[PDB]
């Protein structure tokens, strides 16, 4: 603290006066501006930009517009999300259903050989995938079981047309 | 430049 | 009060009325489709999907009911049908068969072969229908009329003399930085226009010359321009009085933007209009792009920003006099 | 550089209220305080500009420094009683160390 | 016994839902997690795309911010609910402990809880960085869902008599309350930009301020948490790397802190008061009123972040204190009592008790001071700088004056120009100091009473040595200052003087009296000499005062607590809490003399521009 | 490839019946009336014209389809054109087009004229070019009519009414 607060007091009484402003040349510091680069890459910087949401209401255009690794980190995170966003559904349905409680030989379950969240994760991917390893299949014992697979093979398909249609 |  | 021929933002405002309908609305279904709406879109995908589901799920639970597999519960019978127990059982073997899932615990025996031809006829009609949809899906991700509302036409147009001729500008400037190639600009005057012959054209569209260093209507826009039209004695805006040209004028300048997105390949348009009202007289634009450090900086802040500036306050018709006069 | 900003923008400042008294009779005579006026705001725009950056760089790494002793905190904290709940540093060391 | 989410005890058996679906302790949990999850696996894709949009195509370089309505108040809620998540968290990693497993079902719904607030301010941030607010419908859904579910869970509790014991209870039910709160945060942007279900958005444009194409110091267009860590300027400081720092490269700044907006704000202080009030003059008093009315409005936001920084500030030594008290005992039990239908509670004085929980949130607690006492500084700075234009334009307006012999006489234009610069800039310089008054008391007030709390009498005797440096240094400071004094206004002479005698330098040399002046000089610099003498010495009591009063203040308080009292034997605990608090007391004891000497000088700058400001004019 | 045809699009693209022969300006025009019946529009609509007729040069060629390019009268001399309402498409009959030997009693039946129209453009729900193609024998040419103006004026905005388009 060598000036925290004893800078307050002024002196106005000091001697500085004119000074050489060696300022650096113009010329180096100015070049020519470029309105469109050597191949393309037109330098314009835009400024002021209102934004009204236009460029995230065309996100077809964006999708297409980037560049390969980050089309790839939207394509595995797309399905990434909607493959966790079913398995956290399966798997509460399952526990709400309590058929991964009792083990009971007449109790008849709605996801057959659910026993934790990593099988409800891998039905989840043979639903939206459609591979079906059969050996997680879908009971009639409760109808809400049928509504969500309807709800995920509907989503996993718009999923798949619209990342077709981005790499096409 | 100089400056830097 | 007053009708608009086409909206400040494209929108084309023209009510087409007593049309005779052959069914063309509803006979090319694909077109139909891409122009819907992305919710009624999904709810006619969920619809065609689910339909078809429910369709093959009461066949298949009909010919499990009169093989005469379901009703019994006998093992010495052999099902069609593995584990058709009941009809959600043959809902869910359609889910399986169309959607290609396969669960495993219903599969296909050989005992009835009116299964295998439901099985070859499910098969195909899931196929076919995902084809279809795939493709209007495809269409509808590489539609760019979103990319068309970033193209931007200022609020008002004014009038300025360049290089002594008095022109009629406009200035048009893009957002997205992804180029529009072949950008074409038309303009067009759309006024009630009678010949001497006694004809009365409604909505006589009269086009406009662009006064290109070329003569062409081809631009290359990537800062705005300024789009400047030079009023001669062949242009119909010849005879314009500014005191004719307040609100309650029959004038209005169409301006088209053609041009292809270089992102995907799809030509699209532009459009605005300017009634009489919007045209501002003598004033000019204020300039947009300075000089930063790097490179050039455009402020987009002032885009439509005017200035006035002296300018005759007479008609186009009545300049060429008053000039013609004092080089004679 | 925005210390001398600070200060070579003062210099100007009080110069132009000094030059600005002697010849008051001057300026009024022409009536054209306004341009003196814009002066002034101009000169106190420039001052108060280069002020606002000093305070704020300065406040910048006041509290970037703050949250680089924070983390210090966290981590002595957890390690040290990681360390007096198994190696037994019997709980002097310990606050020597957190204060 | 593989990782479970209710366990794997007596056979699995928290699974059981017989009894009801939603009257399972662990189900009400597994459908918390759900919302937030939700949130999580719908925004990535899209924040995913607006970072690849940064990247490969950032065509708004200079994009304006557009902030919703309610968005001071939207951060401030996102913050105090992290502040609970990382208790729940806390919670749930201590009651788990004394089970075969980790439950996990006391610690992933808040862990994910709290990854997605983290990213539900990312998207909104990204949704007000351009104006879009379409995509806040899955804002309002997540929060209100989150609402609902909890609220279940709340309620769930009640019926099982958990009651206010259980710390669980207090969180969830304050969390609920913080969902509830900002649930109607999203519905008021609703109800303002109409744009979901209304027939016209109302749509906003951005300041002019920031319209404006060079303008650099754009601190008030900023969001709340870019505000209090100055990240905004990380960009600029980067800049200054590279390129220097030229007066056209600095901003032009805002609106709000225009010399001439300022002074329109403080022109209006006065007239409503002149008019309101029938004082004819504006003298010493109704500047005093006019400063106050005009700039109040921040001065006291500035106190209060000081005030709450000082509350926290304390919250260092005492933190320490708990730390190392809990540190001994053996730590015999180490358990919690409290049981409920398999799982454990852990209750209030259990919680704040523990060691880690303890420091996560001294280091919480930190993180809060150290950005508030910032926040607090720089709010003063503005206030004080706003002031200084202010004021500077208001009295070279009075300059525009008669020049009489009586007035020209009085005051010389040397007179008015050190009245602008030193009145002026101890007058800013008392707006700095000024929230210290307000909070520096307080300060001191508690930190003496949870100091005789913490180890009793003989640390009244340490305050009191720690109290005894003010006056001396006072003293000292006042002594310092009048021999500056006296140096300054002896070196101004010899500064003349030498620059009398090297002015013509030629015409000493000529005539070969070069050496002779230069002893006429040496002379006056020697008496100089003298007097900075005296300086140095008044300014090394100084130093030592400083760095021997905290010193000689622990070596007496803890001498009198063995020897004289013998009331408690030490402990580290009380030892070294003590001691920190010595520390934070030491700091402001010291500049509190500043703080006095600054407002005594600001009292006297005013005086002298209210004899100026009304001082005989020119004419009508 | 097949859910992109835009032919039945193009079938929803109206040309009147028959054209008019009309002064207009004191020079004698070639009228004719497009109309299209769907709310979306077709960029870049470009509009052609072509003669086709049995020509004998003066060096003894016969040309038995021998189809003569002809001026669309543009305000630019250009070809696009942008349609809305249904537009007028009319040809100047000038000393260099073909049709400057008409007569009212050479335009029966058994006359070897015939217009070929081509309207193009690229529709835009797709982005694939099309075509519109029209043909005018000598006996579906109405000499000495006018069409009648069709663009009404409603309260909020513009009418057409297509039951007069071709009157
Ligand atoms: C020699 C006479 C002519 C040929 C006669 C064919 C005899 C067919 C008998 C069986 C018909 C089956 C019923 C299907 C319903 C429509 C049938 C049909 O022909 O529609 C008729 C039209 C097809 O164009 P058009 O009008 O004929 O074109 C002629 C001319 N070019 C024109 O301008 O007019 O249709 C359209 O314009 C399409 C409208 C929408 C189509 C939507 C698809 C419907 C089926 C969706 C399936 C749902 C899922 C279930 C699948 C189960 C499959 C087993
Ligand atoms: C089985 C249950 C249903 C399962 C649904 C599957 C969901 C999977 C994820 C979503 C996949 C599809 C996302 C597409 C987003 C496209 C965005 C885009 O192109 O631009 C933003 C869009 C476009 O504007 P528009 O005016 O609405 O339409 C375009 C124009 N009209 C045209 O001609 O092209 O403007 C917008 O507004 C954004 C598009 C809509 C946003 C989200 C769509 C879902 C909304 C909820 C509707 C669900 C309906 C289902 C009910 C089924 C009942 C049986
Ligand atoms: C009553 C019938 C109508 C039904 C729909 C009406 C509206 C519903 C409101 C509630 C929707 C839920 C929150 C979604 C937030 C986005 C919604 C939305 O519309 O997107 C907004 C944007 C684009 O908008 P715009 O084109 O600028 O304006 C819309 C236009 N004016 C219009 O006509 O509107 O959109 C975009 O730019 C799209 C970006 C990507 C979209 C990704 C969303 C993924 C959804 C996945 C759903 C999963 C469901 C799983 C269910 C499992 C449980 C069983
Ligand atoms: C015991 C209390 C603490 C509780 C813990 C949670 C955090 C604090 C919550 C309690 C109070 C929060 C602030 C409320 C004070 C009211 C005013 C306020 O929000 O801003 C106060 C000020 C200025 O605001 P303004 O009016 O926009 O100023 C410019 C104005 N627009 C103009 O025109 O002139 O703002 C400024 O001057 C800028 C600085 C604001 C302060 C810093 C914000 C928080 C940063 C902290 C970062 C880490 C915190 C830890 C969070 C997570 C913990 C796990
Ligand atoms: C790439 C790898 C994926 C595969 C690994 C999954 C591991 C999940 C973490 C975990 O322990 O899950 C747990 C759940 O916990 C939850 O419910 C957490 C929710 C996860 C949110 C989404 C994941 C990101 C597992 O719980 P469980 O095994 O379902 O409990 C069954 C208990 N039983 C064995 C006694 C019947
Ligand atoms: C979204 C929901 C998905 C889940 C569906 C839930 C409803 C189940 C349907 C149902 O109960 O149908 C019933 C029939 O009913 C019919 O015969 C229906 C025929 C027309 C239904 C048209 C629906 C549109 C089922 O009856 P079943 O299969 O004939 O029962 C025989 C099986 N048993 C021997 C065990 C008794
Ligand atoms: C949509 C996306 C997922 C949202 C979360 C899913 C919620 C859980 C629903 C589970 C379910 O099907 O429960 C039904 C309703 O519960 C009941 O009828 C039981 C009581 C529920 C009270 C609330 C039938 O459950 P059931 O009758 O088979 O349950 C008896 C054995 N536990
Ligand atoms: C972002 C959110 C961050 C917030 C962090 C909160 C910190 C709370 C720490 C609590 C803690 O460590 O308590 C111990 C848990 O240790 C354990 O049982 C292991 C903790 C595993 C941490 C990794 C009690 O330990 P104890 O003495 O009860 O030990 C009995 C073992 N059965
Ligand atoms: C604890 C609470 C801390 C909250 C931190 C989030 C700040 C929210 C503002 C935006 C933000 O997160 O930054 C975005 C990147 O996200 C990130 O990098 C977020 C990482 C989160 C780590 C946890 C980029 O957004 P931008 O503001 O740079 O957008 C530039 C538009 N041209
Ligand atoms: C201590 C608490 C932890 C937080 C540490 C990081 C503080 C930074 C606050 C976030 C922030 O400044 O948000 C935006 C920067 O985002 C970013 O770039 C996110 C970086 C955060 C790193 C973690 C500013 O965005 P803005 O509105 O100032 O500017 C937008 C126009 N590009
Ligand atoms: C270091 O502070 C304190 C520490 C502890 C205590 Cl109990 C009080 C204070 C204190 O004094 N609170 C007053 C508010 C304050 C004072 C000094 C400082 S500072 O760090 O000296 N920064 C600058 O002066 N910037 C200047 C401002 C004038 C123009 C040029 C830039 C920052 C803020
Ligand atoms: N900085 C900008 N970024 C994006 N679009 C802009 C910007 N400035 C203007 N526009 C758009 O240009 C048109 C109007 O431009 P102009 O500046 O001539 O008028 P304006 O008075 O700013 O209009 P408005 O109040 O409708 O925004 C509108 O479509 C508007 O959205
Ligand atoms: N209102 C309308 N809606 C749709 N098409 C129309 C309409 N009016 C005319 N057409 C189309 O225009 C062409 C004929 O137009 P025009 O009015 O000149 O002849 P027309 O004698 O009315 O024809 P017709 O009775 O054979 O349809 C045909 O292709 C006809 O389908
Ligand atoms: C669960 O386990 C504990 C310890 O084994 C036991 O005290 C409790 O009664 C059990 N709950 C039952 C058996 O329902």
């Amino acid at each position: 603290m060598l000036s925290r607060k004893g800078i307050i007091p002024e002196e106005y009484v000091l001697t500085r006066l004119a000074e050489d402003p060696t300022e650096p040349r113009y010329r180096t510091r100015e070049r020519r501006a470029r309105f469109v680069s050597k191949k393309g890459n037109c330098n314009v910087a835009h400024k002021n930009i209102r934004e009204q949401g236009r460029f995230l209401q065309d996100v077809f255009t964006t999708l297409v517009d980037l560049k390969w690794p980050h089309t790839l980190l939207i394509f595995t995170m797309s399905f990434l999300c909607s493959w966790l966003l079913f398995a956290m559904v399966w798997w509460l349905i399952a526990f709400a259903h309590g058929d991964l409680a009792p083990g009971e030989g007449t109790n008849v379950p709605c996801v057959t050989s659910i026993h934790s969240f990593s099988s409800a994760f891998l039905f989840s991917i043979e639903v939206q995938v459609t591979i079906g390893f059969g050996g997680r299949m879908v009971t009639e014992e409760c109808p809400l079981a049928i509504l969500i697979l309807i709800v995920q093979n509907i989503v996993g398909l718009m999923i798949n047309a619209i990342m077709l249609g981005c790499i096409f | 430049l100089s400056s830097v | 009060r007053r009708a608009r021929f086409v909206s400040k933002k494209g929108n084309c405002n023209v009510a087409h009325k007593n049309i005779r309908e052959q069914g063309r609305f509803l006979q090319d279904v694909f077109t139909t489709l891409v122009d819907l709406k992305w919710p009624h879109t999904l709810l006619i995908f969920t619809m065609s999907f689910l339909c078809s589901w429910l369709l093959f799920a009461m066949v298949w639970w009909l010919i499990a009911f009169a093989h005469g597999d379901l009703a019994p519960g006998e093992g010495t019978n052999v099902p069609c049908v593995t584990s058709i127990h009941s009809f959600s059982s043959a809902f869910l073997f359609s889910i399986e068969v169309q959607v290609t899932i396969g669960f495993g615990g219903r599969m296909v025996t050989e005992e009835c072969p009116l299964a295998i031809l439901i099985l070859i006829v499910q098969n195909i009609v899931g196929l076919m229908i995902n084809a279809i949809m795939l493709g209007c899906i495809f269409m509808k991700t590489a539609q760019a009329h979103r990319r068309a509302e970033t193209l931007i036409f200022s609020k008002h147009a004014v009038i300025t003399l360049r290089h002594g001729r008095l022109c009629f500008m406009l200035r048009v400037g893009d957002l997205r930085k992804s180029m529009i190639i072949s950008a074409t600009i038309h303009m067009q005057v759309v006024r009630k226009t009678t010949s001497p012959e006694g004809e009365v054209v409604p909505l006589h569209q009269v086009d406009i010359p662009m006064e290109n260093g070329v003569g062409g209507n081809s631009i290359f826009l990537v800062a705005p321009l300024i789009i400047y039209h030079v009023i001669d004695s062949n242009s119909p805006l010849y005879d314009l009085a500014p005191s004719d040209l307040h609100h309650h004028q029959d004038l209005e300048i169409i301006v088209i933007l053609e041009g292809v997105v270089e992102t995907t390949g799809i030509t699209t348009q532009a459009r605005t209009s300017y009634l009489a009202d919007e045209i501002l007289w003598g004033q000019r634009f204020v300039p947009i792009v300075a000089e930063e450090d790097g490179r050039y900086s455009v402020d987009y802040s002032k885009f439509g920003n005017t200035v006035k500036v002296p300018t005759p306050l007479c008609t186009a018709r009545q300049l060429d006099e008053d000039r013609s006069l004092l080089d004679a | 550089d925005l210390q001398q900003l600070d200060d070579t923008t003062q210099l100007p400042l009080v110069s132009h209220f000094a030059e600005t008294v002697e010849g008051l009779t001057t300026i009024r005579a022409f009536r054209y305080e306004a341009r003196f006026q814009q002066k002034l705001l101009e000169y106190t725009d420039s001052n108060n500009i280069a002020s606002l950056f000093l305070t704020a760089a300065n406040r910048w790494l006041e509290v970037c420094m703050e949250y680089i002793g924070a983390c210090v905190v966290l981590i002595a904290a957890a390690t040290s009683i990681s360390n007096s709940l198994h190696r037994e540093l019997s709980a002097g060391l310990v606050g020597l160390g957190l204060t | 016994m593989p990782l479970a989410f209710c366990g794997t005890e007596n056979h699995s058996a928290a699974y059981r839902v017989d009894q009801g679906v939603l009257n399972n302790g662990c189900f009400v949990d597994a459908l918390n997690v759900v919302p937030h999850v939700f949130l999580l696996f719908i925004t990535f894709p899209i924040l995913f795309i607006g970072w690849g949009s940064q990247s490969s195509k950032v065509h708004i370089h200079h994009s304006t911010w557009l902030h919703f309505p309610g968005h001071n108040l939207r951060w401030i809620l996102t913050f105090i609910l992290l502040f609970v998540l990382v208790c729940e968290i806390a919670e749930g990693i201590l009651s788990d402990g004394v089970t075969e497993s980790r439950h996990l079902h006391l610690y992933m719904p808040a862990g994910m809880a709290f990854m997605a607030a983290i990213t539900s301010v990312v998207y909104y941030h990204n949704i007000e960085t351009s104006n879009f607010p379409k995509l806040l419908i899955a804002l309002l859904i997540y929060w209100t869902l989150a609402f609902i579910t909890k609220t279940i869970k709340f309620v769930k509790f009640y019926d099982h008599a958990i009651g206010f014991s259980q710390l669980r209870f207090c969180l969830t039910g304050l969390l609920v309350i913080l969902y509830g709160m900002l649930l109607l945060v999203e519905v008021n942007v609703i109800r303002v930009r109409r744009y979901i279900f209304f027939k016209t958005p109302r749509e906003v444009k951005p300041p002019e301020d920031l319209q404006d194409l060079g303008v650099r110091f754009l601190q008030p267009f900023v969001n709340l948490l870019s505000k209090g860590t100055y990240w905004w300027m990380n960009a600029f400081i980067k800049t200054a790397h590279k390129k220097p720092i030229d007066l056209r490269a600095i901003a032009k700044l805002p609106i709000a802190m225009r010399a001439l907006t300022n002074y329109q704000r403080l022109c209006v202080a006065f007239d409503a008061q002149a008019r309101k009030d029938t004082q004819s003059p504006q003298g010493a008093r109704a500047i005093w009123r006019a400063l106050c009315h005009a700039f109040g409005r921040r001065l006291i936001l500035s106190s209060t972040f000081r005030i709450l920084a000082d509350l926290l500030g304390f919250a260092g030594p005492l933190c320490i204190f708990g730390i190392v008290d809990h540190l001994g005992k053996e730590n015999h039990v180490f358990q919690p009592k409290t049981q409920f239908l398999g799982v454990y509670f852990v209750s209030s004085q259990e919680f704040l008790g523990n060691a880690y929980v303890l420091a996560v949130l001294l280091f919480l607690a930190l993180l809060l001071q150290r950005t508030f006492l910032q926040a607090s500084y720089y709010v003063a700075i503005e206030t004080g700088i706003n002031l200084r234009g202010a004021i500077q334009t208001k009295i070279y307006n009075k300059i525009m004056m008669s020049t009489s012999n009586l007035s020209m006489g009085e005051m010389t234009a040397g007179q008015i120009c050190n009245l602008v610069a030193i009145d002026t800039n101890q007058l800013m310089w008392f707006f700095f100091l000024c929230p210290n008054l307000w909070t520096m008391p307080v300060q001191i007030i508690v930190g003496v009473i949870l100091l005789y709390y913490i180890l009793g009498v003989s640390a009244l005797i340490g305050a009191a040595v720690i109290i005894l440096l003010a006056p001396v240094q006072y003293f000292v400071a006042t002594k310092l200052s009048q021999a500056q004094r006296t140096t300054l206004e002896h070196s101004n002479e010899r500064l003349k003087q030498t620059n009398e005698m090297l002015r013509g330098m030629k015409l000493l040399k000529l005539y070969a009296w070069e050496s002779i002046f230069c002893s006429r000089v040496e002379v006056t610099r020697r008496k100089e000499m003298t007097s900075l003498r005296a300086f140095a010495v008044y300014t090394s009591i100084s130093i030592f005062m400083n760095t021997a009063i905290p010193i000689a203040a622990v070596l007496i308080t803890f001498v009198g607590h063995v020897s004289f009292f013998k009331e408690s034997d030490l402990s580290p605990s009380v030892a070294f809490a003590s001691l920190s608090l010595f520390h934070i007391l030491v700091t402001p004891l010291f500049l509190l003399s500043s703080v006095v000497r600054s407002t005594v000088k600001a009292l006297v700058s005013v005086q002298k521009l209210s004899e100026f400001l009304s001082s005989a004019e020119i004419r009508e």
